[PDB]
C-alpha cells in the first residue's frame, strides 16, 4: 500500500560576514519497490530541483 | 578587547573594544565588569630605574 | 585582515576517511612573510555528511619560502588521514585572528 525509506543527509555552509557555521538537514523519501530477479533492488538516476 | 561566545554551540555572538573594562549593550539587560589587574605581566628595569 | 589568496594541493597517495567538512581557523597573527621557516598554530574542526557529529582539535602550519602553508592531517586523531595539503597563499600577506 505504497511503501517508503528514509534518508537523512546532512549539509553545511558559512557566512561571510559574522564567523558563524549553518548545519542543516534534508531527508529524503525513497520510493517504493524496484528490483531485478530478487537480487538486491533497483533505482533510476537523474537530477532534480528544491 | 573582548569576544563573547557561547558554551554549547560557539556561535558568535559579540565583541567589544572597551577603555573602562565594562562590558554594556551586548548581553540584553546585563552589563559585566572584569577587574583591571586582568593579565598584565610586571617587570623592573634596573639600567633605567622604572 | 590584508590579502591573502586560496587554492589547495594534494601530494599524491593521500587516504581519505569520509566525505565531509573542515574548518580551519587561525590562533595568531603575523605579517613577517619575507622567507623563513617557521611555525603557528591553528585550530581543526570536522563534520560529518551522514551522521553530523564534530571533533575540535589543534593543529601546527608554517611557511617555507614564500606564500606557502603546508599542513599535517595525520594529527586528526581518531578519525584519521594521511597525505599533505598545501594553501597557496602568496608573498605579502598578512594574518589577522579570524580569517
Amino acid at each position: 500500500t505504497i511503501d517508503y525509506n528514509s534518508v537523512t543527509v546532512y549539509h553545511a555552509a558559512l557566512n561571510v560576514e559574522t564567523g558563524n557555521l549553518d548545519v542543516g538537514n534534508l531527508t529524503f523519501n525513497f520510493r517504493e519497490d524496484t528490483g531485478t530477479d530478487t537480487a538486491y533492488g533497483s533505482t533510476t538516476g537523474g537530477s532534480f530541483d528544491l | 578587547t573582548i569576544k563573547v561566545t557561547d558554551a554549547h554551540t560557539g556561535k558568535f555572538i559579540g565583541s567589544d573594544s572597551v577603555n573602562d573594562s565594562t562590558l554594556r549593550g551586548v548581553i540584553q539587560g546585563v552589563d559585566v565588569k572584569i577587574d583591571s589587574d586582568v593579565g598584565v605581566s610586571i617587570s623592573w628595569n634596573s639600567t633605567k630605574k622604572t | 585582515g590584508s590579502n591573502f589568496g586560496s587554492v589547495a594541493t594534494w601530494t599524491t597517495g593521500g587516504t581519505v576517511a569520509d566525505s565531509g567538512y573542515l574548518l580551519i581557523e587561525a590562533q595568531e597573527n603575523f605579517t613577517v612573510s619575507a622567507g623563513t621557516t617557521a611555525n603557528y598554530t591553528f585550530k581543526a574542526t570536522f563534520v560529518d555528511a551522514k551522521t553530523g557529529e564534530k571533533s575540535t582539535y589543534e593543529i601546527e602550519g608554517g611557511d617555507d619560502g614564500a606564500g606557502n602553508l603546508v599542513f599535517d592531517l595525520a594529527d586528526m586523531t581518531g578519525a584519521g588521514f594521511s597525505g599533505e595539503v598545501s594553501i597557496a597563499i602568496g608573498t605579502d600577506a598578512n594574518m589577522q585572528s579570524g580569517d
